[PDB]
């Protein structure tokens, strides 16, 4: 539920 | 991964609750005003239509906080800063400006 807002690198 | 971190983040905004804050943190001209608030109805359109969250009118009430700049333009007397100062002082909200914001509703294939 608290992934990063900012996609994956 | 972008694929599985969307679908990932697709499913979630079904059980979160999304907030839009009316307080701006500085001073602008009636022009950018304007241009913020389309901004912000449009966003909550996206959130509630197509990506199925929750709105809250209550912003304490909320799992992401949807804000009219960056929470470090906010003024120390804006209670949204002062909610936000007591959960760092406090071990879970999120805190997105309109334009962090419109680029992940851009990447949950929604453009404004």
């Amino acid at each position: 539920t608290d992934l990063p807002s900012d996609p994956p690198s | 991964s972008k694929s599985s971190w969307r679908q990932e983040w697709l499913a979630n905004l079904k059980l979160i609750s999304v907030s839009l804050v009316d307080e701006f943190p500085s001073e602008l001209s009636d022009s950018d005003r304007q241009i913020i608030n389309e901004k912000m109805q449009l966003l909550k359109d996206i959130f509630a239509n197509n990506l199925k969250s929750a709105i809250s009118n209550n912003f304490r009430e909320s799992d992401i906080i949807i804000l009219k700049g960056e929470i470090e333009d906010y003024p120390m007397s804006s209670e949204i800063k002062i909610y936000y100062n007591e959960l760092q002082n406090k071990p879970k909200a999120r805190f997105w400006s309109f334009m962090k914001t419109q680029r992940f509703v851009s990447n949950m294939g929604f453009d404004i």
